[PDB]
């Protein structure tokens, strides 16, 4: 009910009040939101986050919180989900140091994030390779594991072929970069998107390597997860421009409409809580002095935030709490080394386009362009026949080569 | 080392009535703590393992409670066969410390203690030892601030208090409060005071004896 | 089912040896770890030390330390305990009961089953006959200087049964118990009515039979 | 050379025993001017006040390394999770003592997370070179729906697929669920006769209760269940002829610590004769900055050995896991526990205690049951 906002720099009061403000009043929610309180600090230590929550968890029962921090750090998301299990207190991940998510919440806990889990980052990745012609494809990647699922959900999507694009050869290995590995494993299977995955250091060496060995130009392009990419402002020397990479950012939303839809979601969990059994529920009085077992009296709101509608720009989340329906926006390295949107992954789980063909963008080291070419074809009838791609079982191109067509809707324009 | 008190040392309940036992313990030992129950003339045995599992072969009536540096243990339903002594033994560090005694015993009502004083006998006179015994008797609970004021001097070291166990059918208490002293010196004395403090007689009666 | 035997013990003049056997029976002794605990009549339980498995550490008690020995016998699964130098602080119910080291990692010791256990007391004198000294409203007798331990104690030759209750012996410094009979009656019983307190202290047989009168 | 080590200990027996382990590898081995210095802290049941007393004794003490032991009692939680999240905030190396969950397995879930000893993946490695070597190809799984029984089923299934053998039934069941009579009868409805089990020990108890209850203790059926279900009511209602397991040494603390105490001196003379080291911050609040030599430190015990400990050779896996732990093959007989087999060096030695076979077997059985009624 009296649910709490935090964040780190930019909307300190006013912007985050006036939120908070305009977001019940757009429903005809049944509970009242009679007061939030929104906190603002710089600094993001262990125990001062655990004093500021169990402070918000004392003055009006909590019911809720949203934290805003600003530094990148992974283990804050980790604190907040303790915190959150320790506590019994509904928290869902903003953008900062609950960013990414990687951990697996216990079944005592009810923290959120509005991240982009692997399992899902996965498969946008794979409908990104849809388009732009792309079929064969090879993936490198470390022993860490959490690697090894994504690995793993790479093969069982590879064994589920009964829809989509034929599944070409897939061949993964996985262990040090020295003792002739890396370079054997780059100059064997390599035909299209070889793709790369693993952490920030290991990415740089391996995109060293690649630069030093005949696997950078004009050739096949490089897909790289979210972490990899884990700061837009931070481009090493060693990243070619041809990076591909997919993750949510600010250039389609802001961190106001995150928390905006935060609260939203916040108050329609408490209100189908409210309406469901008996009542919104409470709270710990305090968080220190618990002789008691960490029983559960009340319910949780993971019911209540599976499939939860709201004002149709809801976003539902599965029953491991990853969000259902992620931004999750794709981001190519500019020729001058900057990250611009391309694509978004948002209109009912479907990849777009934004309108910007695969131009293989230079490296730092030009290579003459006499590798692709251009082909002009006219449709006559008997030496070529345009056929557009049946959304069935391949749903793209299997034996006939890809065509691109102009339409005509007027005649003025 | 680790000092466990509990308070109070000795109480009562009636059948089916909730029982609480409060044991504190000097610093903060977590929750590595044990609770035992012994019988008259019997071993104890363990109920409670580390203050919050319950044994096999225990009744479930019994439950504990408490963490850090303060322990609490609660029985839903009292029973005829729970009447004994309890302890909390805490097993924190060496030396294994043992917490004190609990008594949990019948409540029957308030009933006014009866004091009697015997003055000893000529052959005891003679037998060259002379001692003063001051009875006690039907008092609840088993507390009973009894002490001999001889000369109107303070009496310590030498007074001796024995208590049976409480009465199966009238649930009355005995307490022989005997004085040691030498032949000699009880010739010397004549005012063997026995003033008795208890919950039944609250005015300190006070058994002033004469030669 | 689970039971300790305890045995070995009896009468030992202060500064005197002695051995307890504790006998274990339904399990493995060389698997287990064992304690040996004292509690003193009507004071609290003192732990005194305890054996481990490879019988290389052992923690005696600060009161009982560099005194006690303790040794056990996988084979014959029993644990002897030995005792020098008794004193009077020694006269109390020794019990050896499982404890809890080896239970599920180590460090827990709570001690479960427990045997019946036996009684160790210090007495530097042999049987003698008891010296019951008879007191003088109600009336009472008291038994004073006495061992062996304590003999039942009826009046009237057990015709008297109201208010007749004995009390636990109290041992002296001498090795001698004492306790006294004493009997509610009221103020008016006195001399009209006859109390003669019996006792019949069966390991000396004496017939210690003492009147009562103001 | 002033290096301090906080590390969490249960009780103060345990903590005295710490810094007697601590003294004596002070005074042994590498020995210096100042080698290290001795602190301890009580590991209390609160988890958010025990969260923050270690950060505040041990940050604020400028610590390089932090031992934590976790207790088995299954009433109250009193998990290393508060500590190593606190540790996890900055790059501080901390090692389990007798941690036997699979949730700090993953790196990302912790990432400055160590232990000596392996929760289930040396445990389910013993169960496939025990089914290797006593012929058997049939595996029935019973994990539950938890972190730890998935991960040992990924294992499981990764060393089942490095000799292409799948299990020809995999399902799983919800913890604390009491109609597993439904998942007897489909075990029943198979081709297999060896049970693999791992659950919690109140799912252990009514998955023995429903066996017992449903005939399946009889000949023919062989159960390899881990050490966690071999106490309590498990233990209780476990059938005769269970093939568990004891992991030798018992996870006793003394050992673990002086191990762990003295794979941390080595580290740390190791890491002081190699190059400097960022000096930790010296509050547990104030700042926020990652530590630049906590990977280091990370590598170094990772890549560190220990051959004078109790265990012998002390190593780490990828995952900072102890390799080739001690585990005993243990088979109840007539409601004992009986020690036939022995796991040391990835081998396996039967000694001359018999396997007894649940249902009083005397031969071995076989896993494949030819039903010859094929639909
Ligand atoms: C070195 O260790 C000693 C203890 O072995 C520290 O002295 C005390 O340690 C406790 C924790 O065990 C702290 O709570 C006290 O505050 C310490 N006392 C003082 C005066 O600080 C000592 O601080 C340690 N020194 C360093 C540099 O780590
Ligand atoms: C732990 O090991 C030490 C020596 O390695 C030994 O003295 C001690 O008895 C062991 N602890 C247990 C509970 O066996």
């Amino acid at each position: 009910l009296n649910i709490a906002v935090m964040l780190g720099h930019s909307h300190d009061v006013t912007e985050r009040e006036l939120r908070t403000l305009w977001g019940p009043e757009q429903a005809a929610g049944l509970p009242l939101d009679v007061n939030v309180v929104a906190l603002l600090m710089n600094r993001t230590d262990p125990k001062s986050l655990i004093t500021h929550v169990c402070d918000l968890m004392s003055g009006a029962r909590i019911h809720g919180l949203v934290f805003g921090d600003d530094t990148d750090q992974e283990a804050v998301a980790q604190m907040l989900d303790f915190i959150s299990s320790h506590t019994f207190v509904p928290i869902l991940g903003i953008h900062g140091g609950a960013s990414m998510i990687m951990a697996d919440k216990d079944p005592t806990s009810t923290f959120f994030q509005f991240g982009a889990s692997i399992q899902q980052q996965a498969t946008v990745m794979l409908k990104i390779m849809q388009d732009y012609d792309w079929h064969v494809f090879s993936l490198v990647t470390t022993i860490f594991p959490g690697y090894r699922e994504f690995i793993s959900f790479v093969k069982t999507t590879v064994d589920n072929s009964f829809v989509g694009w034929d599944m070409q050869n897939v061949i993964t290995l996985d262990t040090s970069f020295e003792d002739a590995k890396t370079q054997v494993q780059l100059k064997k299977i390599h035909s299209s998107v070889i793709l790369l995955y693993c952490s920030k250091d290991e990415a740089v060496l391996i995109l060293s390597e690649a630069r030093s060995l005949g696997l950078t130009g004009y050739d096949f392009f490089w897909i790289v997860p979210s972490l990899v990419s884990g700061n837009t402002e931070l481009i090493p020397k060693e990243f070619p421009s041809g990076l591909i990479s997919v993750s949510y950012d600010d250039w389609d939303y802001s961190l106001e409409a995150r928390v905006r839809d935060g609260i939203g979601i916040l108050t329609t969990a408490a209100s189908s809580m409210l309406e469901k059994f008996s009542y919104i529920p409470e709270a710990k009085a305090s968080c220190y002095g618990q002789m008691e077992r960490p029983e559960v009296p009340m319910h949780t709101l993971h019911p209540f935030m599976v499939n939860v509608t709201w004002d149709g720009k809801d976003l539902s989340f599965t029953e491991e709490g990853y969000q259902v329906h992620p931004r999750l926006v794709v981001i190519v390295l500019n020729k001058d080394r900057e990250w611009e949107k391309v694509g978004k992954w948002e209109n009912h789980t479907l990849s777009l386009r934004h309108a910007v063909w695969p131009r293989y963008k230079s490296f730092s080291d030009c290579e003459p362009d006499d590798n692709h070419l251009s082909i002009v074809t006219l449709e006559e009838a008997p030496f070529v026949i345009v056929e557009d791609i049946d959304p069935l079982t391949e749903t793209c191109v299997r034996n006939t080569v890809p065509c691109r067509k102009f339409v005509k809707i007027n005649n003025s324009t | 080392d680790i000092q466990m008190t509990q308070s109070p040392s000795t109480l009562s309940a009636s059948v089916g009535d909730r029982v609480t036992i409060t044991c504190r313990a000097s610093q903060s030992i977590s929750r590595w703590l044990a609770w035992y129950q012994q019988k008259p003339g019997k071993a104890p045995k363990l109920l409670i393992s580390l203050a919050s599992d319950l044994q096999t072969g225990v009744p479930s009536r019994f439950s504990g409670s408490g963490s850090g540096t303060e322990f609490t243990l609660t029985i839903s339903s009292l029973q005829p066969d729970d009447f004994a002594t309890y302890y909390c033994q805490q097993f924190d560090s060496y030396p294994l410390t043992f917490g004190p005694g609990t008594t949990v015993d019948i409540r029957r009502t308030v009933a006014a203690p009866s004091v009697f004083i015997f003055p000893p006998s000529d052959e005891q006179l003679k037998s060259g030892t002379a001692s003063v015994v001051c009875l006690l008797n039907n008092f609840y609970p088993r507390e009973a601030k009894v002490q001999w004021k001889v000369d109107n001097a303070l009496q310590s070291g030498n007074s001796q208090e024995s208590v049976t166990e409480q009465d199966s059918k009238d649930s009355t208490y005995s307490l022989s409060s005997t004085l040691t002293l030498s032949k000699a010196d009880y010739e010397k004395h004549k005012v063997y005071a026995c003033e008795v403090t208890h919950q039944g007689l609250s005015s300190p009666v006070t058994k002033s004896f004469n030669r | 089912e689970v039971q300790l035997v305890e045995s070995g013990g009896g009468l030992v003049k202060p500064g005197g040896s002695l051995r307890l056997s504790c006998a274990a029976s339904g399990f493995t002794l060389s698997d287990y770890y064992m304690s040996w605990i004292r509690q003193a009549p009507g004071k609290g339980l003192e732990w005194i030390s305890y054996i481990s498995v490879s019988g290389t550490k052992i923690y005696y008690a600060d009161s009982v330390k560099g005194r006690f020995t303790i040794s056990r016998d996988n084979a014959k699964n029993s644990l002897f305990l030995e005792m020098n130098s008794l004193t009077a602080e020694d006269t109390a119910v020794y019990y050896c009961a499982r404890d809890s080291g080896s239970t599920m990692y180590d460090g827990y010791n709570w001690f479960d089953p427990w045997g019946q256990g036996t009684l160790v007391t210090v007495s530097p004198a042999s049987t003698k006959g008891p010296s019951v000294f008879p007191l003088a409203a109600a009336l009472g007798c008291l038994v004073k200087d006495y061992f062996p331990e304590p003999v039942t104690v009826s009046w009237n030759s057990g015709a008297l049964t109201s208010g007749v209750h004995t009390f636990p012996a109290v041992l002296q410094s001498s090795g001698l118990y004492s306790l006294s009979s004493v009997v509610t009656v009221p103020s008016s019983s006195l001399g009209t009515q006859t109390y003669i307190c019996n006792v019949n202290h069966k390991p000396s047989n004496t017939k210690v039979d003492k009147r009562v009168e103001p | 050379k002033i290096v301090n080590i906080g590390a969490v200990l249960s009780t103060r027996k345990h903590e005295q025993m710490f810094r007697e382990a601590v003294n004596q590898a002070n005074k042994r081995h590498g020995s210096w001017k100042i080698q290290l210095n001795a602190t301890s802290v009580t590991h209390k049941p609160n988890a958010i006040q025990m969260a923050l007393s270690v950060c505040e004794d041990l940050i604020s003490s400028q610590v390089y390394a932090i031992l934590v032991s976790h207790p088995p009692t299954p009433n109250d939680h009193f998990t290393p999770t508060p500590v190593s999240y606190t540790a996890g905030f900055y790059r501080i190396p901390v090692l389990g003592l007798t941690t036997r969950m699979s949730i700090y397995s993953d790196k990302s879930i912790h990432l400055s997370f160590l232990r000596t000893v392996p929760p289930y993946s040396h445990q389910s490695s013993v169960w496939f070179e025990m089914m290797r070597v006593y012929s058997w190809n049939h595996i029935i799984l019973l994990v539950s729906d938890d972190h730890e029984g998935r991960a040992a089923q990924k294992r499981l299934e990764t060393l089942l697929e490095e000799r292409e053998s799948k299990a020809e039934k995999v399902l799983q069941f919800d913890p604390g669920t009491k109609n597993v009579t439904a998942l007897l009868m489909e075990a029943k409805e198979l081709e297999a006769r060896v049970i693999i089990l791992s659950a919690s020990e109140d799912d252990a108890a009514t998955v023995y209760r429903a066996a017992a209850m449903l005939n399946m203790t009889g000949s023919g059926y062989v159960w390899l269940v881990g050490e966690r279900e071999i106490s309590g009511n498990a233990l209780r209602y476990a059938p005769d002829g269970i093939l568990g397991l004891q992991l030798i040494n018992g996870k006793n603390e003394s050992a673990h610590i002086s191990d762990a105490v003295g794979v941390v001196a080595q580290a740390v003379h190791e890491l002081l004769e190699k190059e400097n080291i960022t000096d930790p911050p010296r509050g547990c609040v104030g700042n926020t900055n990652i530590w630049k030599t906590g990977p280091l430190f990370k590598r170094v015990l990772m890549s560190s050995k220990y051959a004078d400990g109790v265990t012998g050779r002390v190593e780490f896996n990828e995952d900072g896991d102890r390799k080739f732990a001690n585990y005993s093959i243990m088979n109840l007989q007539n409601r004992k526990l009986v020690q036939v087999g022995i796991y040391n060096g990835t081998h396996v030695i039967p000694n001359d205690r018999k396997i007894i076979w649940p249902g009083g077997e005397t031969e071995k059985p076989r896993g494949y049951q030819m039903s010859t009624r094929l639909k």
